[PDB]
């Protein structure tokens, strides 16, 4: 048996790149220091389908097709498509996304990651306000205090504690004991649970918290005498406990993206955080989900100006979210054809999205059996980044780690895939 | 006696008792700081195929830090 | 082969002062002769020059593409297709590919990213390779990094010294970038420096002592550039005094490039923010004169100016404690990002009206370096780009500086009274020369980067680098035309890179793919070994990656492109 | 003087139309407006190839009044940046109608989307139905907003009506969802309605007059009093108004809530 | 005075009023030596408006102290002189300015407020 | 009774959805919605039992589970997925982003059978192209 080692894991955005790979004959068999969920990626679960080749539905059957064909389908249908819908990205690696990039120039398509159901909303705050972060080195050795507010990273993000609180600093050296830990959560969650401070807050009233906390610390008196379900007294020891801070993070995810309010959420409490910067050093991470979905807003920002919902049906890139997202075309039945790649809108896409699935074209460049797949006209399998396949990711905040290639794989890879797609698609227009 | 004892089906993988362990973090820097260990080292437990897997509990000292770190009660100090 | 003949050549270096002359160019080289069978690029009653060469521009990394990412509004006001090319957007802060094309429009050539954070250098050199045309290189920054301070503390240059040439390799860098020494890593808990001898928290060095340090270290290195310094208290009034005690610190060091040309120890940037005087914004003044002529007397010293360009920009550093103060006075959104044992960074918009008062006096500042400068030698034309104005208005910086009337135009109409009660700009009637802007804009930057072999220069070895702007010096006057100087320089009639055409009559017609050039240091063995086994200590207990996942893989440089230091 | 557009069938891809406004109709034939391209999708396309067209010249768009004889259900940014004249449409439009406009008038016989009157600066847009999110909003990014004008919606809007409102005035008869006036710099919205929460969050100034019910308001206000019969940017309002200063989570927030007291003594 | 309002059978008035300040209409000095006190509470206890307050705490060998600061709030102190009194080891200067500076120290109150 | 719906992660639904969608895995870890204890008795049902979700946007069919992360009084989890995508709210608000969080719905028990993963997805009716 073979360990390979330093590998970075392909799940969340907390990109752990020290993965112990167990590797027997060209197969990975087993994983160190990788959480449950890495784990499972690493390694085949027995009976889940690994497609060994594209697939197209002919009416109502699928049949095995070759990479010529299938490409050469799905290529028509982007030439020929007048609002074609290009989404997924964040699964995949970098060189891959810049490839759509261009791919999404020539079909004049719309294109769009997961941000646009993650934290896109966080991307509309921070183009309003601001965007004070840090890089988990910071946090490891100098947080003073760490919030993590609307998150559960013992269930989405498993390591993040382990690495960033518990692990001891430089000027940390104690680890957990050397900080202050906050939760913010309706739920008592099991990250919530190993919290010194729990604000169980009402649901969908962070704004109205934001705001007390805000005007509080600005020297203000609160309107109420309670806010969010929170008493006026607490929310004043809360502000104290961030003010006296030496070093602070605000760890923020899906509990203020999806709720009430959502981009509005990330604008209040960013601003607070940039304003508690008079009395402490304070800074914020979003707790971004796919271990690549920032590499795409990044390569997409750079070679367009945009981070996301980028249109190019004009050839000039456009971009207002709310009429270029994903949802917005599907559910405003805008789009008349769809490319997914590396991320399943079937599962994922509320309701009203997958009815527009349903009359429509749907390519999908995915290794497994998915929701979407069910849902696709032409399948097409590729080598996955991060075993099979190697690449550029970037982490939550932003610190780039290069995918590793573990083992072999007869399949192409997400690049190859969209570079012959992009060749046909010109032959097309040609 | 008291000792270290597992349950690898509820387990997470997260990894807080490994860090929090003072004998894991004694014996390796990295360990120490966070991480999963990348030298051969010899600690007391690890997060292997996604769950906690006591390697070493001869020195585990009963002390109880790994088992105040883990919320889900997967990792436990009881008789055997 | 191609022969460019009857241009007016300006090339200050070998001397050409506009004289009638072919160029002549063979496999991307500049050569004596070439064969009758070459193809003919008619320069008649036009101007000849070598490629531009910027060395202080933000264009690639992470800190340029938040400013792209949080900026949607500065994309939708300036979005472009070219029929041949690729999309981009950004008036301020344009994506990549709009990036290249435009600095090649305008005949530049060869461009630096000016301050790179090591642990992010992957995304430096990716967005590089969608950077069209221009050769390029970073500078990774050194002026609070964890290891310099605590070598230099014990006073261990040769370590430190080990240290920069692992981290130049790591991060494919050209040069020891030093960004408010001391001063950013106080911004990790908030606060920062005021002074050259005010030390950071914990680590106990000052910033003199950094800066003499690591001047000490690159000579050592024997690198081509010097220490590339952008100085403690910018942007604050009173400042120019820290200013000319940050200059004095590092002249009592030798230069010693092994590769290149470079005569000085030290290079300043954008250093009209660093010549503020007063000691608030209400009595604040231009104390450029005492700046401009500490470095007339002084030989060890080359600067770039950072001249306003009076637009509604963006500004983005690693000076994160001076950003938020900004944010601050302005109100407007502000984005931070602190690096893990290496730098920090900011990033604020700002809208540097010529009707405000210190805008004003600011774009005077910069005036008056440019022209009570004597030696053009000693300069480099910058905006610190997009920090004072985006590097678009290369051109309308080079108008100013040709000519009197655009100036007093300025002056006696939109420009704030405070420009001429506040600074001498007013009575300054100095005209620089074709020869002096081919001089700040080519010459002086390629020598002081230890490029001038190969880049800045129209002389046999030199790199087929070459730009032809349609302007006739003997029919046109530079004083009075001055919009013919600015839109003649904006789109160039033909520009060649390595041989090969890459513009004509100011249309991108080609996209290939320039170099990087970073910089190749050998050490003693010893030194070596024992300092990388004291770095991978620090990665284990302190980093949050792992050390052998670090440096930049050599798939990120297509086209690498070495310089030597010191070797054996 | 007026020029009629018959819709034909209504493509799924929908319609982009900057061109529809009496600037560019102004001074073209009836062949011409014909020949007047608009975007189908990523496809440029002719105006004809969508509308049957009739009616006189003229050669000033002060002069011209566009009628849109149908519903356009599915065509965005008719009227963008029109300087002068007016368009009717009977029926409903997509996005942006009036975006930028700087002058003349736009009326919306059934209902708009999202983003009617972003970035406005003067001239009057009137939507006799409801109006979608982002009233007289700004763009993403931009901290500078809406600037003058009038938009009036008889039915109901959503959020963020007047997002970094900097002059101008809307007026809302029906209801709005949350957050009216979020980021607010300067001018007057009034909301006849009810509003569900977030009334002037994060607002530095201007006025948001509610004359329903909010039904949540927000801590960072201060409360300092009732006032009676104020007149707000021309407009009289009669009745009494429970006043609010904030919102006091922004450094230096001079702006004004003023919420009817039949309806809400809960925020008091 | 708010009479109708209540008075009204079908809740028809609305009257509002505008009251001064409490430290407004009160005027003294306060200063505690924080080196000198002790930290046994009986201030804090006693003071009938809460306006002193202490950051208790439990001690440490770091921080060997039952105390960390005291603070009163002059927002809230109405100069009556309770807690100078009771004060075991006088760490408390306090003196009322009511009789010989209220005139020019206390503004006379101004009520305002409106009807409807 | 009508309840709070509120979605997101589980560390065992992650685990499922990198072992695989089609395994029946998934159905477990993220066909089921997660109910306080005395919910469960105030609505006459016991772990295992099935549950009717019915909101303004659709209706679904999940297997009871009791919450070990407690949730306030009144609210119930289900795990992200298509179960859960069935019923939570699809606007955007002119954000591109759905409202997956805090829905109310209306639940009742059931004696239907919970979907697999591909019975459910043809609820949506897809047509060849
Ligand atoms: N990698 C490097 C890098 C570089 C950068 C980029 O960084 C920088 C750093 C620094 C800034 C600049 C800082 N910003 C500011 O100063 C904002 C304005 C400032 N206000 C004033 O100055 C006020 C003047 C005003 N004066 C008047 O109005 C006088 C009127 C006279 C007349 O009418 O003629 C009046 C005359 C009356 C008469 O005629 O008699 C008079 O003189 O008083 C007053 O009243 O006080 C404030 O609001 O604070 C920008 C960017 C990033 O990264
Ligand atoms: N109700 C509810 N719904 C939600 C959410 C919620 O909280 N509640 N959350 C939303 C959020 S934040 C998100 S991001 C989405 C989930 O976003 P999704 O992208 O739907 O998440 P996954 O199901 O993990 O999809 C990733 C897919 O990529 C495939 N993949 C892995 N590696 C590779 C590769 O190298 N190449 C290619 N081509 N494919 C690869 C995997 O098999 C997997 O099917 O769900 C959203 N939907
Ligand atoms: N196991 C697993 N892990 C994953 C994924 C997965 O599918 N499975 N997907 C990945 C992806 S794409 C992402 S984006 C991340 C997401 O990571 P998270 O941001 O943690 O996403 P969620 O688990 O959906 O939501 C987190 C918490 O928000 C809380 N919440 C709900 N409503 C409110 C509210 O009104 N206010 C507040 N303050 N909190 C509220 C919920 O109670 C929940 O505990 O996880 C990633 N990791
Ligand atoms: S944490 Fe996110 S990343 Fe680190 S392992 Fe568990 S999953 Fe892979
Ligand atoms: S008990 Fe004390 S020692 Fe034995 S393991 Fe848990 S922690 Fe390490
Ligand atoms: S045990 Fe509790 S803690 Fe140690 S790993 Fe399994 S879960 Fe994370
Ligand atoms: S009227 Fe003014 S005064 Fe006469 S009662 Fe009602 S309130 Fe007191
Ligand atoms: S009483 Fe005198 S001593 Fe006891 S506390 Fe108040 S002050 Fe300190
Ligand atoms: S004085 Fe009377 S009031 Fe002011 S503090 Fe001492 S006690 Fe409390
Ligand atoms: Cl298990
Ligand atoms: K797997
Ligand atoms: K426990
Ligand atoms: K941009
Ligand atoms: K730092
Ligand atoms: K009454
Ligand atoms: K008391
Ligand atoms: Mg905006
Ligand atoms: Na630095
Ligand atoms: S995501
Ligand atoms: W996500
Ligand atoms: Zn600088
Ligand atoms: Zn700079």
């Amino acid at each position: 048996m073979e360990y390979v080692k330093n590998v970075v894991c392909p799940f969340c955005g907390t990109l752990c790149d020290d993965i112990i790979c167990k590797v027997e004959g060209n197969e990975i068999v087993g994983t160190i220091n990788a959480c449950r969920i890495g784990h499972s990626k690493f390694v085949h679960a027995e009976g889940a389908m690994r497609y060994k080749k594209p697939l197209i539905r002919k009416n109502g059957e699928f049949v095995e097709v070759s990479y010529d064909e299938a490409i050469d389908k799905a290529a028509k249908i982007l030439a020929e498509s007048k609002r074609p819908l290009m989404y997924g990205w964040s699964c995949t690696e970098c060189e891959a996304q810049a490839v759509g990039v261009e791919l999404a120039e020539e079909a004049g398509a719309v294109i769009d990651n997961t941000a646009s159901v993650c934290h896109g909303p966080s991307v509309l705050a921070l183009q309003d306000v601001g965007y004070p972060i840090c890089t988990f080195g910071e946090v490891k050795n100098r947080a003073d205090v760490v919030v993590y507010w609307g998150c559960n990273p013992m269930h989405a993000h498993p390591r993040h504690m382990s690495r960033n609180v518990f692990a001891r600093g430089f000027f940390r050296e104690r680890g957990r004991s050397d900080r202050t830990l906050i939760v913010v959560d309706p739920r008592k969650t099991d990250s919530a649970k190993l919290a010194d401070i729990h604000l169980q807050l009402d649901f969908d009233r962070d704004y109205e918290l934001l705001d007390a906390m805000r005007a509080c610390l600005l020297g203000h008196e609160i309107l109420y005498d309670e806010v969010a379900g929170v008493p006026r007294e607490q929310i004043e020891e809360a502000v104290e406990v961030l003010k006296n801070a030496q070093f602070g993070i605000l760890f923020f995810g899906m509990g203020i993206t999806h709720s009430r309010g959502k981009h509005r959420n990330i604008d209040t409490a960013i601003m607070m955080v940039q304003d508690l910067n008079d009395y402490a050093k304070w800074t914020l991470i979003p707790m971004r989900g796919h271990y690549n979905v920032t590499g795409f807003n990044q390569v997409c920002t750079w070679e367009s100006g945009y981070p996301y919902c980028v249109d190019f049906s004009g050839g000039e890139p456009r971009y207002n979210p709310g009429e270029t997202g994903a949802n917005d075309l599907l559910q405003n039945r805008e789009a008349d054809a769809m490319m997914v790649i590396a991320s399943d809108p079937g599962a994922h896409f509320p309701q009203r999205a997958l009815e527009r699935m349903a009359e429509i074209p749907v390519i999908a460049i995915e290794p497994h059996r998915t929701p979407t797949t069910e849902m696709a006209d032409i399948i097409i399998p590729p080598a996955i980044v991060g075993m099979e396949a190697e690449g550029t990711a970037y982490r939550m905040e932003g610190v780039p780690i290069r995918m590793k290639k573990v083992v072999d794989s007869d399949l192409l890879s997400d690049r190859e895939i969209l570079e012959r797609l992009l060749e046909k698609v010109r032959e097309y227009k040609a | 006696a008291i000792g270290l004892k597992a349950y690898p089906e509820l387990c997470h993988g997260c990894g807080n008792c490994v860090i929090a362990c003072p004998v894991n973090a004694l014996r390796s820097p990295e360990v120490a700081g966070g991480k999963g260990p990348t030298d051969d080292v010899e600690i007391i437990m690890i997060v292997e195929d996604g769950v906690v897997n006591i390697k070493n509990p001869d020195l585990c000292g009963k002390c109880g830090t790994c088992v105040e770190s883990c919320p889900v009660d997967a990792i436990r100090l009881e008789e055997l | 082969e191609y022969i460019i003949k009857n241009g007016f050549v300006y090339c200050p270096l070998n001397g050409v002062d506009g004289e009638k002359m072919d160029i002549c160019v063979k496999d991307g080289k500049i050569v004596e002769s070439v064969s009758d069978s070459a193809k003919v690029i008619d320069a008649s009653g036009k101007i000849v020059m070598p490629g531009g060469v910027d060395p202080h521009s933000h264009i690639a990394g992470a800190k340029v593409n938040v400013g792209r990412m949080y900026r949607p509004e500065d994309s939708k006001r300036d979005a472009e297709k070219f029929k041949g090319g690729r999309a981009g957007s950004g008036f301020s802060v344009p994506s990549t590919f709009m990036t290249g094309y435009r600095y090649a429009q305008m005949g530049y050539t060869t461009a630096m990213e000016a301050a790179m954070p090591p642990l992010l250098a992957r995304h430096t050199h990716e967005e590089f390779h969608d950077t069209p045309i221009i050769d390029h290189a970073a500078y990774p920054l050194f002026g609070n990094n964890w290891f310099v301070m605590e070598y230099l503390k014990e006073g261990d240059v040769d370590a430190c010294a080990a240290y920069a040439s692992w981290l130049l390799r790591a991060t494919k860098g050209y040069t020891i970038k030093i960004v408010n020494p001391a001063g950013t890593e106080a911004w990790g808990w908030g606060g920062n420096v005021h002074g050259i001898y005010d030390p950071a928290p914990y680590f106990d060095i000052t910033p003199a002592e950094i800066i003499k340090g690591l001047a000490e270290v690159n000579e050592k290195l024997q690198l081509p550039h010097s220490i590339h310094l952008h100085c403690n208290d910018l942007g604050h009034p009173g400042n120019y005094e820290t200013t000319l005690a940050s200059f004095d610190v590092p002249k009592n060091i030798k230069p010693n490039p092994a590769t290149g040309s470079r005569d000085t120890v030290l290079y300043a940037t954008h250093v009209q923010f660093h010549s503020y005087g007063g000691t608030t914004w209400r009595d604040f003044v231009s104390e450029a004169p005492k700046i401009a002529d500490y470095v007339n007397k002084n030989d060890h010293i080359v600067i770039d100016v950072g001249q306003i360009t009076l637009d509604e920009t963006t500004t983005m550093t690693a000076d994160g404690p001076m950003e938020y103060d900004l944010h601050s006075l302005n109100g407007l959104k502000w984005a931070n990002c602190d690096v893990e044992l290496e730098t920090g960074s900011g990033v604020v918009p700002f809208i540097y009206s010529a009707r405000a008062p210190v805008p004003a006096v600011q774009w005077a500042i910069g005036m008056e370096l440019f022209l009570l400068i004597d030696n053009p030698e000693k300069v480099c034309l910058t905006t610190d780009s997009p920090n004072a104005g985006p590097f678009t208005r290369y051109p309308r910086v080079i108008a100013w500086l040709m000519s009197n009337k655009y100036r007093m135009n300025l002056i006696e109409g939109e420009l704030h009274k405070w420009a001429q009660r506040k600074s001498t700009v007013a009575t300054i009637d100095r005209e620089y020369t074709f020869s002096e802007i081919a001089q700040i804009t080519r010459a002086t930057s390629a020598k002081v980067l230890g490029l001038s072999d190969t880049k800045g220069h129209l002389g046999v070895g030199a790199d087929a680098d070459i730009a032809v702007y349609d302007i006739n010096p003997e029919t046109v006057d530079p004083s009075a035309e001055y919009m013919a100087i600015e839109e003649a320089f904006s789109r160039a009639a033909c520009v060649l890179k390595d041989g090969e055409i890459v513009v004509k009559d100011g249309e991108v017609v080609a996209s290939p793919h320039g170099r990087t050039y970073w910089v190749d240091t050998q050490v003693d063995e010893s030194i070596y070994s024992e300092v990388l086994a004291n770095v991978e200590s620090k990665f284990k207990q302190y980093y949050s990656v792992n050390f052998a996942n670090y440096p930049v893989q050599d798939d990120y440089l297509p086209k690498s492109a070495p310089v030597k230091g010191v070797m054996l | 003087s007026e020029i009629i557009l018959t819709p034909k069938e209504q493509p799924e891809v929908p319609l982009e139309a900057p061109n529809i406004k009496p600037d560019v109709f102004a001074g073209k034939s009836i062949e011409e407006i014909k020949n007047i391209q608009i975007m189908h999708g990523n496809e440029v396309v002719k105006l004809g190839d969508f509308f049957e067209v009739s009616g006189e010249p003229a050669d000033a768009p002060e002069d011209i009044k566009i009628i849109i004889d149908g519903d356009v259900y599915n065509t965005k940014r008719i009227g963008q940046e029109m300087t002068a004249g007016e368009i009717i449409v009977r029926g409903n439009v997509n996005m942006y109608v009036g975006a930028g406009m700087k002058g003349g008038k736009i009326t919306v016989e059934g209902n708009a989307g999202s983003w009617a009157g972003q970035d406005m600066r003067g001239g009057e847009i009137e939507i006799l139905g409801d109006a979608g999110d982002y009233v007289g909003s700004s763009y993403r990014g931009d901290w500078r907003g809406m600037s003058g004008g009038t938009i009036t919606v008889h039915g109901n809007a959503d959020n963020e009506i007047g997002e970094y409102m900097n002059g101008g005035k809307i007026i809302i008869k029906g209801d709005v969802n949350i957050m009216p006036g979020i980021h607010m710099n300067n001018g007057l919205i009034i909301i006849e309605g009810n509003v569900v929460a977030r009334a002037g969050g994060e607002m530095a100034g201007g006025t948001i007059v509610v004359k329903g019910m909010m039904q949540e308001f927000l801590a960072g206000f201060k409360y300092l009093g009732v006032e009676k019969d104020i007149e707000v940017d021309g407009e009289e309002l009669p009745g009494a108004f429970y006043k609010f200063e904030g919102d006091h989570a922004i450094k230096g927030a001079k702006g004004i809530v003023y919420a009817a007291v039949g309806c809400n003594g809960h925020i008091a | 005075c708010k009479a109708c309002e209540t008075a009204c059978p079908q809740d028809a008035i609305t009257i509002t009023r505008e009251l001064p300040e409490r430290k407004d209409l009160v005027t003294g000095e306060i200063e505690i030596d924080k080196d000198t006190c002790i930290y046994c509470g009986m201030c804090e206890e006693m003071c009938p408006v809460d306006a002193i307050e202490i950051d208790h705490q439990t001690p440490s060998s770091a921080s060997p102290v039952v105390a960390t600061d005291i603070r009163v709030d002059e927002d809230k102190c109405v100069h009556c002189g309770i807690c100078k009194r009771i004060c075991p080891v006088d760490a408390i200067m306090q003196v009322c300015r009511i009789c010989p500076y209220g005139e020019y120290e206390i503004k006379t109150p101004e009520v305002t407020g409106t009807s409807y | 009774m009508r309840v709070i719906l509120n979605t997101g992660r589980t560390i065992w639904q992650g685990q499922a959805i990198e072992s695989g969608k089609d395994l029946k895995m998934y159905v477990d870890a993220a066909a089921i919605i997660q109910m306080n204890p005395e919910m469960m008795k105030q609505l006459g049902i016991a772990e295992g039992d099935n549950v009717k979700v019915i909101s303004e946007y659709g209706d679904v069919v999940v297997k009871a589970v009791e919450a070990k992360e407690p949730l306030p009084e009144g609210m119930v989890y289900i795990p992200m997925g298509p179960w859960a995508n069935r019923v939570i709210r699809p606007y955007t608000d002119s954000t591109a982003t759905p409202s997956f969080k805090n829905i109310p719905v209306e639940i009742i028990p059931t004696d239907e059978e919970v979907l697999d993963m591909p019975t459910l997805m043809k609820v949506y009716g897809k047509v060849g192209q």
